[PDB]
């Protein structure tokens, strides 16, 4: 038999600032929103979801400084909490 | 010690798990046994433009992307200094790898320069725009074109200008 | 002096369902978007941030019958989480 | 008893609020004093409609959300079968309201017809567009046009369509 589905489910976007606004990267220690990214995700994917992690992301952000940006979460469609459960 | 397959990523342990297990109910993503599992991710990054100024530093963010990602148990595709019609044939060949089948997840990663309306393609200039819309990103990896990764979670991640603006404005104290 | 303040910060944006779909209404029942909302706040919002409710209004909807919808969570720049602390 | 201000919401008992004062540290946004500080809350709906059906039960959710909010300690403004343009200048009017300097949060309510682009105005057709866009909402409640809300949370909810699209797709087991 057939069964209904959600076209959009389970989702979760993470942009470097919000709409209109640049990003900022330095041309030998790279992205600051990438190095930020792996930086909280090394330290909070054993005790965090992704959502919980990507608001941590974005706290880290807010004292802005000559080259600030706010990180944005957007479109989402997650139901449940995604845990990485690192080492599993 | 970050020798191991995680590296600097700090561990989960057992009793953690139990913890997370128990504070919150049946509303956490399920995942798969580590022995059998595949789980993919995908970079797409930018670097070497035709039109639009070099993305010096990029390759550290390829690095780390890809070490982290691996660290969490994907296994990475890199690509680098597509078209925005490259990007899409990619996206819709990740889609139909039958590994998803065997995942509980996925992560898409977009790193480029981009505008307003979206992430900047290699050949992108104000003349000749060359542009992949958020919602195509979306639409490709829905429940109908990859039913694959149907209940499973799907997460984007890109780096890129969204617009000229410095994304600030003054206040007095 | 003046200071530096981020142009877009602190906002969260909830939407009765996914890009290109319908949203449903009952004649005199009202809306299930925002009938379910009200339910989660009254009964979450003494122990969870609205994020979270959020979230569990969106797994309210996890199964799809004969009138299905997505809601959304979109453009979030919360940097903190933000609790209701209902009777204070 | 739901006989009090907050009525059928449950509240939140000291010892929790010391818990939640506990789990996370300085991770929270700040309450005002109860005695002191000014909430304020909008809400715009549309019913009747001038070339488009008209949204019958749509008292139910203004009912409901009036209020839910008031439960919640702010003071309701509701706004019913606006143009876009008067959506534009209520939002306007709004952003300047005096209160939100003595409050700490915002809650905005739309709840109307709408298509993939946005909101549908009282006086929406096809052949004329009467659309107010997600963007424009949260322009005119940003730091540059709304300072009084800097820092603050802002919460917009909307109730609309977004396209004619039933939100499925068939699978088999
Ligand atoms: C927008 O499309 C891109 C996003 C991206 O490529 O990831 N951003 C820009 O093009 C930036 C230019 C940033 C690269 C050049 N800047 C530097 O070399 C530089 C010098 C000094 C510092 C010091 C601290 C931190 C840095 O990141 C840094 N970077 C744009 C900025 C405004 C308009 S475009
Ligand atoms: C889209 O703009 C609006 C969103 C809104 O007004 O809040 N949605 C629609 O216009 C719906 C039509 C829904 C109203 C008419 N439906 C009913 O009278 C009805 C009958 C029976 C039931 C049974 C269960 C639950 C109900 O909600 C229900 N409603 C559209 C649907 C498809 C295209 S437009």
């Amino acid at each position: 038999a057939i069964k209904k589905a959600h076209i959009e489910k389970d989702f979760i976007a993470f942009c470097s600032s919000t709409p209109d606004n640049v990003s900022w990267r330095h041309p030998t220690m790279g992205s600051v929103f990438i190095g930020r990214l792996i930086e909280h995700m090394q330290e909070y994917a054993c005790s965090c979801d992704v959502e919980e992690i990507f608001r941590k992301v974005r706290f880290s952000f807010e004292q802005p400084d000559g080259r600030a940006q706010m990180p944005t979460t957007e479109r989402v469609t997650l139901t449940r909490c995604f845990y990485l459960f690192p080492g599993h | 010690t970050s020798s191991g397959s995680e590296g600097n990523v700090k561990l989960c342990s057992l009793e953690e798990a139990q913890r997370i297990w128990k504070q919150k109910s049946a509303e956490i993503y399920p995942i798969m046994d580590k022995s059998s599992r595949t789980r993919l991710a995908l970079i797409i990054c930018n670097e070497e433009f035709d039109s639009i100024p070099r993305r010096t530093g990029a390759e550290v963010d390829i690095t780390g992307m890809t070490m982290l990602l691996q660290n969490l148990g994907y296994s990475v595709d890199v690509k680098k200094n597509l078209t925005a019609s490259d990007m899409t044939t990619e996206l819709e060949a990740f889609a139909h790898r039958p590994e998803h089948k065997t995942s509980d997840s996925t992560f898409l990663v977009f790193m480029s320069h981009g505008i307003r309306e979206g992430i900047c393609g290699k050949k992108h200039s104000e003349q000749v725009p060359d542009i992949l819309q958020l919602n195509a990103i979306f639409n490709m990896l829905n429940t109908k074109n990859c039913p694959s990764l149907k209940d499973k979670p799907k997460v984007i991640i890109i780096q890129a200008c969204r617009g000229d603006s410095p994304g600030v404005v003054w206040f007095k104290d």
